[PDB]
């Protein structure tokens, strides 16, 4: 159905004000708030959004507390207000995946249409995608286990419109923009390895531990799929390559000439002034 | 005796090539202060802007 | 004050060698900061407009 | 450029040369012991003074030893030497009583400040006719208070009651200590003619006359030893709001300095366990100020425990000074912890980082500072810690006045304005006192700006040079003349300009060319 | 009789409000309200922001329904946001920033609580990208025309405060108005978070994605900008053979405006595109 969605940053600041009006309570468990946007259009977008109050239980996981009036308040008067936006579904800033999750989805599969969720992190150390946006639908199982709710990943982007670039620009003076050239270019050549690094070092351990050592059949069969395509790339000997190594290297020498002929170019000037001027401000000193 | 006129003669001039050295690092910085002082012209300028 | 002359100057040596990485900071800065500014002035102009004459 | 490790015990050992000679130097026995500040290295030379039985001898290094170049070292040798002795003996008692006096020198001080005034009508009608209600109102008492200091003159003030009460505001607060600033060294006709004003009900319609006249009480107390602080305590006592709470902290806080005391501490804390910015903010002053020389160990903990806690900005650059004067001497010690609050993501205490270390490694003993000073001043974008940048680089570098334009050169005109303010205080505090022309012919592009900050900033530097110099040896006269025409000047400039203007040329007027200030 | 110096506290959330109330800043009038909480007297602070339903009617006391506001409010109190109103915003799209009559009058009526009573107009329509700064707005006192206008302190903040340079309307309506300073506040938190998020906004999800892309794009598609640039390059050369006979003939002034330097520097920039993208294929082929 929805190929991309796209997750505007108002909503996680929304989730830093979750994390500021706490006021030290000395719980400070998941919270489910609603996610508005747009239904209609293929590609999802992201507006605003409002917040509700939810608790568990410490021993029963099985309890979730909603409430019906209170939404159909706060979207009743945010329709009247607007109503270029309705409800989509729903978002929690756990970092794991609780089995109670699809019964507080269930809610909001039945009174509303088939609802995305959203999975963050309480603290941002994660230098990846904070955000993760899982469609909730039916699908066939091949090993023939009964049929339950299965939440697919789907890729999103972080944007803004007009005016929220500017607000956030102006409130960081920090950030660069894109910006063409040396630095910009190598910091991420420097840390993007790093980028992978963390990632793959957080992933791989808990993968080859829970492989072995684990239960709970939750089909490997993709990861025999994964394998396959870390074996995709057998080893190439670069031998049918070597043509294209010539053709970049060559490239490289047009970058050369370029390089050194245009700084020729610009040594004209200076090498020019370096002596004019100084011989005439010298002459004419005295 | 031959050293105060002699040795540390010849160490107050080794410090005279020190003095070179450090005269190279004191028009180096004269230069590098003059173009940043030049940038900062341009960015003044486009401040004014 | 001739062997006092060195002590003294190399006061001077350091002084004038904590300058360097002043320099440095400032000159790889302040082209960071004019660049910031020049897409700051660039992002002002915009496609859509009006024509004059 | 001595790190102290050696010099220290390279004096110690050096002290013992001219003991075994015919007679003692007191510049040398000065010199070292302003430096390594030991006990025991005073410690026989006032006994000597004794086994010698020379007094004219004994006044010079007491007067000169006790005059400055310490605190809680004189605070020390005081005690100690009111251990030796009785608990020439009619000799050595008047003696031990009036090396410890001081009181002698304020007398003199006083006595020929009061016969050497020399006044203008000038001056004064020109800043009747530019006053105004609202903002200069208080540039024009500080300027009176700056012209009238040491004479004790409130016959310029007995004038007209209208030029003061005739609107409720802090100008009368900053008026009541400009008359503190008149007056000082008064242990009766202070307190007398502050309670002559208004003994009748006992209850005046302004409170800010009361937190004044304890501010000023502040001001004329400090650093003596006929302090009322014990009356002080009961005073504060008082049931008030704004000015007990602030105008107390201020005052107690200021007379209170030097003694390191436990129990103003502990009302300071229960001072500032209100959650209050402004009295808050006057409790880091004291405190500051109370705790020098002290260092406690859970006080830093606490206070940076208290700073993150608060939104509030007063109560920040409160504790940042507090936390930033109460440092001396730390350079072997404080390192790791001002490296450590570097990074702090508070801009207020990132200031403070720099205002700590600030007076920690005055006399140029660190070139480790400067290089994240500087860093910290050009890759930051906020230009708080960048216009607090270079103060901290004037205080260290003030040993040589000759180096420093031509290091800030690059700061005389700036990207941003701040960059220049900071500049052009560092310009005014290193040059201060000086007769280094280096800042003074890059005044005249500082004069004029787009910006009113610099232009402000240039004012005060520009303040703070010409004050005792010969108009005959350099070209002041351009300088003087732009000076003078900021007072005219006044209508087609800055409301702030014209008050920096006037309360830049509150300096040089200051004292009637008598006093002045140095380093 | 007592004033003192009041500062505006403004977060992200307000700041972004406004920006969703920037977006709803159609010519139609629209109503807003603002929340928080205030310690004192001289400082105040807003947290609690949104917006209110469109009318025909427009601004007004009218427009504002009472019982809706104080439910709306009480919705707020079971909730965990415990703090007061502390004033309303709107928008005034096109005629300029200030306030009309009807304005200040619903602003007269609106401070009858409220001592200080915040005002914030935000107008994004004639407001350029380049800077989304705005000035808070405050209501002098009619009695206070005999004695002096403002009697405020800490006049330092005033340059701040003259961000708003036109020389029309602050001078022109400068009579029985006049304006507040604005200041942020931000904490690890909120820097950290929003910081990573904008990174990554530029930046792609496992980041390995579009790199390469590029990188084997550099034979296809950066080949015929480098092409593109070597012929504009050329165009500059063929002056450039002009150059040296005016450096023959005159060599005094500049009549050229054209500085022919840094922008062949910049050509040079996107010309190392191929030289940093070299090793990333290096440590591609590699491992
Ligand atoms: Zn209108």
């Amino acid at each position: 159905a929805v190929q991309k969605v796209v997750v505007h940053p108002l909503v996680l600041l929304s989730v830093v004000d979750h994390f500021n009006r706490i006021g030290k309570v000395g719980n400070q468990k998941r919270v489910v708030g609603v996610l508005l946007g747009s239904w209609q259009k293929k590609v999802l977008d992201v507006s605003n959004s409002f917040a509700v109050p939810f608790d568990e239980d410490d021993k029963d996981d099985s309890v979730w507390f909603l409430d019906h009036d209170y939404l159909e308040n706060m979207y009743g008067m945010f329709k009247k207000v607007n109503a270029r936006e309705r409800i989509v579904g729903w978002y929690h800033t756990g970092p794991k995946l609780h089995k109670n999750d699809i019964a507080i989805n269930e809610l909001m599969k039945r009174y509303c249409p088939n609802s995305v969720l959203v999975i963050i992190d309480v603290k941002p150390k994660d230098l990846g995608l904070p955000t993760e946006a899982y469609i909730s639908v039916e699908e066939v199982h091949d090993d023939g286990t009964p049929t339950s709710k299965t939440f697919e990943h789907v890729t999103s982007e972080i944007g803004a419109e007009e005016a929220e670039e500017v607000g956030v620009e102006h409130l960081l003076r920090d950030i660069k923009d894109t910006t063409v050239g040396t630095l910009s270019q190598r910091i991420t050549n420097q840390v993007h390895g790093l980028k992978g690094l963390n990632s793959k070092l957080l992933d791989i351990r808990s993968y080859l531990e829970k492989v072995a050592t684990g239960k709970l059949p939750i089909n490997h069969q993709i990861i025999y799929q994964l394998q396959d395509v870390f074996n995709l790339l057998p080893d190439v000997s670069l031998q049918e390559f070597v043509k294209a190594f010539y053709l970049k290297t060559n490239d490289q020498m047009v970058v050369v000439y370029l390089a050194s002929l245009i700084r020729s170019v610009v040594a004209l000037h200076n090498l020019i002034n370096n002596k004019i001027a100084n011989r005439d401000a010298e002459k004419k000193e005295g | 005796l031959e050293e105060g006129k002699a040795g540390s003669g010849l160490r107050q001039y080794y410090l005279s090539k020190i003095e070179e050295l450090q005269l190279i690092v004191n028009d180096k910085s004269q230069n590098l202060r003059r173009l940043q002082a030049q940038r900062n012209e341009l960015n003044a300028k486009v401040r004014l802007l | 004050d001739l062997y006092s002359r060195y002590k003294k100057l190399q006061q001077e040596l350091e002084f004038l060698e904590v300058q360097e990485e002043y320099i440095k900071d400032e000159q790889k800065n302040l082209k960071k900061e004019f660049l910031h500014a020049q897409e700051e002035v660039k992002r002002i102009q915009s496609i859509p407009l009006v024509i004059g004459q | 450029m001595q790190n102290k490790q050696f010099r220290n015990k390279v004096l110690r050992v050096l002290v013992k040369i001219y003991m075994n000679l015919e007679k003692p130097d007191f510049i040398n026995v000065c010199q070292c012991l302003i430096f390594l500040d030991d006990p025991q290295a005073v410690s026989d030379i006032l006994e000597k003074l004794v086994k010698e039985d020379n007094l004219l001898m004994a006044y010079q290094i007491c007067f000169d030893l006790y005059e400055s170049a310490s605190q809680q070292f004189l605070s020390s040798v005081i005690q100690n030497l009111r251990t030796v002795g009785t608990p020439e003996p009619k000799d050595q008692t008047l003696k031990m009583i009036k090396i410890l006096s001081g009181e002698m020198a304020i007398e003199l001080h006083l006595q020929f400040l009061i016969r050497n005034n020399n006044t203008d009508l000038m001056i004064l009608k020109n800043t009747k006719d530019a006053v105004r209600n609202s903002v200069c109102h208080t540039a024009t008492v500080i300027a009176n208070s700056f012209m009238h200091c040491g004479t004790t003159s409130d016959q310029f003030l007995r004038d007209n009651l209208e030029w003061l009460a005739r609107a409720t505001n802090w100008a009368k607060f900053t008026a009541t200590a400009s008359l503190g600033v008149i007056h000082k060294g008064h242990e009766k006709e202070a307190l007398q003619l502050m309670a002559t004003y208004l003994p009748k009900d006992t209850s005046p319609g302004s409170a800010y006359q009361e937190g004044g006249g304890l501010y000023a009480l502040g001001l004329i107390h400090a650093n003596h030893g006929g302090d009322i602080i014990d009356y002080l305590l009961n005073q504060l006592k008082n049931a008030s709001n704004d000015i007990v709470r602030h105008g107390g902290s201020l005052g107690l806080g200021l007379a209170a300095m030097g003694t390191a005391r436990q129990d103003v501490y502990d009302l300071l804390k229960t001072n500032l366990y209100q959650d209050d910015a402004v009295t808050g903010e006057a409790a880091g002053l004291a405190l500051g100020l109370v705790m020098l020389g002290s260092k406690n160990a859970q006080a830093i903990e606490d206070m940076v425990g208290y700073a993150q806690e608060t939104q509030h900005e007063k109560i920040l650059r409160g504790l940042a000074v507090g936390i930033a004067l109460v440092m001396y001497g730390r350079m072997e010690e404080a390192d790791a912890l001002i490296e450590s609050l570097c990074r702090d993501k508070d801009p207020i205490l990132r200031r403070s980082g720099m205002y700590t270390v600030a007076m920690a490694y005055c006399g140029s003993g660190n070139n480790k500072a400067i290089r994240r000073l500087l860093h910290v001043a050009v890759s930051d974008v906020n230009d708080d810690v960048r216009r607090a940048a270079v103060e901290s680089l004037g205080f260290i570098l003030f040993r040589t006045p000759e180096q420093c334009p031509s290091v800030v050169s690059l700061l005389s005109e700036s990207y941003n304005p701040h960059v220049r303010y900071g500049a052009a205080m560092a310009l005014g505090i290193c040059c201060a006192g000086t007769g280094n022309k280096e800042a003074i012919n890059l005044l005249e592009p500082m004069t004029n700006d787009p910006v009113n900050y610099v232009r402000q900033g240039a004012l005060i530097a520009s303040a703070l040079i010409m004050i005792q110099q010969t108009e005959i040896t350099c070209p002041k006269v351009n300088q003087f003349r732009q000076l003078y025409s900021k007072v005219i000047n006044d209508k087609h400039d800055d409301v702030m300009a014209k008050f920096g203007a006037i309360l830049a040329q509150g300096i040089l007027d200051a004292g009637g060319h008598n006093v002045t200030i140095s380093l | 009789a007592v004033d003192t110096a009041e500062q505006v506290y403004i977060s992200s959330l307000a700041l972004l409000k406004m920006l969703k109330h920037g977006r709803a800043g159609v010519p139609m009038e629209v109503m807003g309200l603002m929340l928080g909480e205030f310690v004192d007297d001289y400082t105040v602070r807003v947290i609690d922001v949104f917006a209110m339903p469109q009318s025909g009617t427009g601004v007004s006391v009218e427009a504002v329904d009472p019982v809706f506001q104080a439910k709306m409010l009480d919705m707020l109190k079971q909730t965990g946001r415990p703090e007061m109103v502390v004033g309303w915003y709107h928008s005034h799209p096109g005629f300029g920033c200030w306030l009309s009559g009807v304005d200040i009058n619903t602003q007269q009526s609106f401070e009858a609580l409220s001592e200080r009573a915040v005002a914030v107009v935000v107008d994004p329509i004639q407001s350029v990208k380049g800077k989304v700064v705005i000035d808070a707005f405050r209501l002098i006192n009619a009695n206070m025309m005999v004695l002096g206008h403002e009697p405020r302190q800490t006049t330092s903040n005033l340059g701040h405060l003259n961000k708003p340079s036109i020389q029309a309307l602050i001078h022109g309506l400068n009579r029985h108005y006049y304006s507040i300073t604005i200041n942020y506040r931000k904490n690890e938190l909120e820097q950290k978070m929003l910081l990573n998020l904008h990174k990554k906004s530029w930046m792609e999800g496992l980041t390995l994605q579009d790199y390469s892309e590029h990188c084997k794009h550099n034979e296809s598609v950066v080949k015929e900008m480098l092409e593109l640039a070597k012929n504009y390059n050329k165009a500059v050369e063929e002056e450039d053979k002009m150059t040296p006979e005016q450096l023959a003939i005159k060599n005094v002034g500049k009549q050229d405006p054209k500085r022919h330097l840094e922008e062949h520097v910049d050509v040079l920039m996107t010309s190392n595109i191929v030289q940093c993208l070299a090793a990333m294929l290096d440590t591609v082929v590699f491992k």
